[PDB]
RNA sequence: UAGUCCGGAUUGGAGUCUGCAACUCGACUCCAUGAAGUCGGAAUCGCUAGUAAUCGUGGAUCAGAAUGCCACGGUGAAUAC
RNA sequence: CGACUUACCAACCCGAUGCAAACUGCGAAUACCGGAGAAUGUUAUCACGGGAGACACACGGCGGGUGCUAACGUCCGUC
RNA sequence: UCCUCCUAAAGAGUAACGGAGGAGCACGAAGGUUGGCUAAUCCUGGUCGGACAUCAGGAGGUUAGUGCAAUGGCAUAAGCCAGCUUGACUGCGAGCGUGACGGCGCGAGCAGGUGCGAAAGCAGGUCAUAGUGAUCCGGUGGUUCUGAAUGGAAGGGCCAUC
RNA sequence: UGCCUGGCGGCCGUAGCGCGGUGGUCCCACCUGACCCCAUGCCGAACUCAGAAGUGAAACGCCGUAGCGCCGAUGGUAGUGUGGGGUCUCCCCAUGCGAGAGUAGGGAACUGCCAGGCAA
RNA sequence: CGGUGAUUGGCGCAGCCUGGUAGCGCACUUCGUUCGGGACGAAGGGGUCGGAGGUUCGAAUCCUCUAUCACCGACCA
């Protein structure tokens, strides 16, 4: 299976990360409309959520689901995370290898000022 | 019984040494471990000796 | 890949009327072709496997992977983690070229050929044939080899029944004894 | 005749030392156990012998979580 | 695919005795001369000389001559 | 002699025979031989009470044996002092609770089964009774 | 210089002769097939002159059926202290 | 080289039936730890200091190992 | 002498010449970090190849594995594979557990110096429980700590260790 | 505010299996090409990149179906704390607790935060 | 009554210790020599380690239980 093999893949980075009570940054790589959101350490509510499925992001991008679209998400998350007074977060791969669009979404957050 | 003991002597100016065991009759090569030296306060590469 | 574009609008279109499918993705497609070579006698000579690995470098298009022993039995004197065979799992672009070279100019090179068995299916639609010579492929120069033992071609498709995968190979005329 | 048994060992004194709501000062061993019969939860650490030691001078509380129902040991903070 | 470990994949031009010139991608080398292809092979005519092989009454009447 | 085959352990504890029985209802046959007294039946006692019972119901018919011993009993030899290990296994007993059906029988009339369970009850150290398969 | 263009058994098909008739149970021919066999252990045989060794022919027996038997010639040694 | 009849033994699931100290998809009563509260009990609770004795136990109930579910037998836990 | 189960009576502990088994090792990778993966046993097909080698597919679910006999535990895997490394480091250590004691065991956190990972983070050994013996005496190296008038040295003391 | 869908949780089989049906303008999956970023102890199958022609086939979500799994009464039974008794290797009485298995039955999950589509 | 050590071709012995092979002297089968036996040379055949049941990928080998085959014991009242 493709979906359930990734859930057990990320569970090591979920159960250990919520044990420390860290405000986590959960990314969800998809070949179209890559997602990213900021989740409170209680696990039941979120604080900042932004991606290319909204009409305020995809109108300035040619294709949603490549590297320069993932750079537009990670910049848009860090501009909204500083408005809530959230500086120190922890990145969550969510079962994706830190090579491509999940790295450019993490590089663009570290350029804007999201300290992790 | 088979696994005899050796002495990892520091290559630095001091004479501090760690002790350990090594099976000679199966893997006869010397150890080149890199542990902390408490006298020099450095991380000097250790060498095998008796 | 001559018969890759022939698959797109002369084989899929043919199979939509034989088993009355309703969607274009319901057609059985072929996934991979795996070339095992069960050398077996590598406990005596290690270079016998290296000569067996050199035969898949000419019959297939890439380097084989040696296969370690899954279990260990004493009836053949093998241990856990010993290379006892070698496989080539070719798929994608080079498999339509290998399937072109196999059924056209390598199956008629079989000595004492009457036809392939039509009952060699595993109840899912995956065909497996077995040949007994290397000289059915033109890439072997006939002087560097010293063993009669050939290989076995396994064609893995995405069918569900034996009749459903039988009509997929039947478009390539697949002589069907 | 003769016998071949008569051999055992120093009983290891395992089990739970501190139960339910019973204030434990940080670093206090709670459960001494063979494997992870009881798993470590909130504020409670797990040692190299699967001794769940407390980590915050508070209470205790056992639970069952996930989809395996493993008694779990947390620490209410008082 | 990887580099430096795989053999050559140069396209060649095969040919049989029936004149069926067909280019393939293989690792033979310079050229290739073949015997038969999927066509012009005795597989659909090979079974023609197999059905009417048996029979002993028609063998007998050739020695009866009338 | 009903004897088990490759038990997990050779010798087990003595154990008490407290509690009630489980095999109360007559399931396989139509007439049962239910026990009333609390005792135990050695492996020779099942086979001896089977010979005196099967012959009275002459071999046509069918007899179910609802008990199996699977419990070893040790016995020290003569002129052997106490201790120095556990004794050697000699025979196999079946722990019989009150209410356990011992034998069942079908294919015979009610008169033939009545005068045959009495012949098997005199081979057993426990007091038994005559029961019949009831509906539900 | 290879079990190889050596060797020919075995076997399948098609035939010829003889004889009343060729399956048990004949001889020969055509095609195909290709085995053991690479000089043979202990031990043992024949021969000293046209001799041994090698090659072919003929006769009896006989409708047909010999590598056997009986005869005829071609080439032709070595050694006997 | 191939196989025809098949009084018989019989693996895994299926339905039913029992057993186990070294089996538990279940599961008590007691017992033990911690917290709150009334009453009672010559602080009956803990720590330190001075002095010991004792370390051969026996029986009865209950849960047992063993012995023969034998012993005013032996070995355990509580009263 | 030590370790595992039961007896052992649902906290711990608990005896017998009671019932079953093991240990006096090993590993520089079989340790640490990061990344990825899920078997056993059957069924069918397929060259030698057969009950069992290797290849493809299905059921099944951890009945497999965990270096080692047993118990508990393991899918976030502690099981398997690959890359990099030596935290198998030094000085401590709040706080408890278990012992009559000698002792043993877990351990958050501080300083220095590193390893892996982008980072959060983990690592002062191995899934845990056996793989071991107190003292005296003597040996090896370092540290002027002492050193019998003074200056050395011998011998003692401390640390690491046989 | 409703219907959907996607991500993150509580709860962990009343929540999981099987059968039948259904979903593509959103979303999701399959797929497309891979010279390049990366990588296969061979294969781009996995991982990774650049795109959107086709499909809802496989996967996933939703609904129905009890054919299994699962939950679970009330009563009864076993067991047992305390005090007595007996034909005392076992059982009963007074009182307190009260199973397991089984039966009637329930049962095709509920819900919190945010984003997108649609109808309002 | 236990305790110690073996039971491998038709005979009895090495092989076990230290797991991946079943071997030796005889005997038997055939040929050779002799008129013929016996003797002697040459070729060849025959067990799969008492049985069961562990351990490992694998057992004659390692452990446990058995059967009868030998030796050692069996006290002092």
């Amino acid at each position: 299976d493709k979906k359930s093999a990734r859930i057990r893949r990320a569970t090591r980075a979920r159960r250990k990360l919520q044990e420390l009570g860290a405000t986590r940054l959960v990314v969800h790589r998809t070949p179209r409309h890559i997602y990213a959101q900021v989740i409170a350490p209680n696990g039941s509510e979120v604080l900042v959520a932004a991606s290319t499925v909204e009409k305020a992001i995809a109108e300035q991008l040619k294709y949603t689901g490549n590297k320069d679209a993932a750079a537009a998400v990670g910049k848009a998350v860090a501009e909204r995370a500083l408005e809530k007074g959230i500086k120190d977060v922890s990145f969550d791969r969510s079962g994706f290898q830190y090579h491509g669009r999940v790295q450019a979404l993490a590089d663009a957050a570290r350029e804007a000022g999201l300290q992790f | 019984g088979i696994r005899e003991k050796i002495k990892l002597v520091s290559s630095a100016g001091t004479g501090h040494f760690y002790t350990t065991t090594k099976n000679k009759r199966t893997k006869p090569e010397k150890l080149e471990l890199k542990k902390f030296d408490p006298v020099v306060r450095q991380h000097v590469i250790y060498k095998e000796a008796k | 890949a001559k018969l890759h574009d022939y698959y797109k609008d002369e084989v899929v279109k043919k199979l939509m009327t034989e088993f009355n499918y309703n969607s274009v993705m319901q057609v059985p497609r072929v996934e991979k072709i795996t070339l095992n070579m069960g050398v077996g006698e590598a406990i005596a000579d290690k270079k016998l496997l290296d000569n067996a690995a050199a035969d898949l470098a000419a019959i297939s298009g890439q380097k084989p992977l040696i296969t370690k022993a899954r279990k260990s039995v004493a009836g053949f004197k093998i241990r856990q983690g010993y290379p006892i065979g070698c496989k080539v799992t070719l798929r994608g672009e080079r498999m339509w070229e290998f399937f072109e070279r196999l059924i056209t100019i390598a199956v008629p090179r079989i000595r004492d050929f009457r036809g392939l068995s039509a009952k060699s299916f595993d109840g899912r639609g995956n065909y497996s044939m077995g040949v007994r010579e290397q000289i059915i492929f033109p890439e072997i120069d006939y002087d560097k080899v010293d063993r009669v033992r050939g290989l076995d071609i396994t064609i893995t498709t995405t069918a569900k029944s034996d009749e459903e995968g039988r009509a997929l190979l039947a478009a390539f005329d697949f002589p069907f004894r | 005749g003769s016998t071949r048994n008569g051999r055992d060992s120093e009983a290891k004194r395992l089990g739970v030392k501190r139960f339910g709501g019973e204030s434990v000062l940080a670093g206090s061993i709670i459960v001494r156990q063979r494997g992870t019969k009881f798993h470590a939860g909130a504020n409670v650490g797990c040692g190299r012998d699967h001794t769940l030691f407390a980590k915050a001078d508070g209470k205790v509380k056992f639970e069952v979580k996930g989809p395996k129902n493993r008694k779990f040991i947390s620490i209410e903070a008082e | 695919m990887k580099k430096d470990i795989h053999p050559k994949y140069e396209e060649i031009t095969a040919s049989c005795s029936c004149g069926n010139v067909m280019k393939i991608r293989s690792t033979v080398g310079h050229d290739l001369n073949l015997d038969v292809c999927s066509k012009c092979h005795p597989f659909f005519t090979g079974k023609q000389r197999d059905v009417a092989t048996g029979g002993r009454v028609d063998r007998f009447n050739k020695r009866f001559n009338i | 002699m009903l004897q088990p085959k490759r038990t997990k352990f050779r010798k087990m504890h003595k154990g008490r025979n407290r509690g009630l029985a489980q095999g109360t209802d007559v399931s396989f046959g139509s007439f049962g031989l239910k026990a009333v007294g609390r005792g135990r039946l050695t492996a020779r006692q099942i086979e001896a009470a089977r010979r005196a019972m099967t012959r009275a119901v002459k071999r046509q018919g069918k007899i179910w044996i609802r008990v199996f011993p699977d419990k070893p009993i040790t016995e020290k030899p003569l002129a052997v002092r106490m201790g120095k290990g556990k004794g050697n296994v000699e025979y196999w007993v079946a722990l019989i609770q009150p209410g356990k059906v011992l034998y069942e029988m079908d294919g015979v009339p009610e008169e033939l089964a009545r005068e045959a369970f009495k012949l098997a009850a005199a081979k057993l150290p426990i007091k038994t009774t005559f029961v019949t398969k009831t509906v539900m």
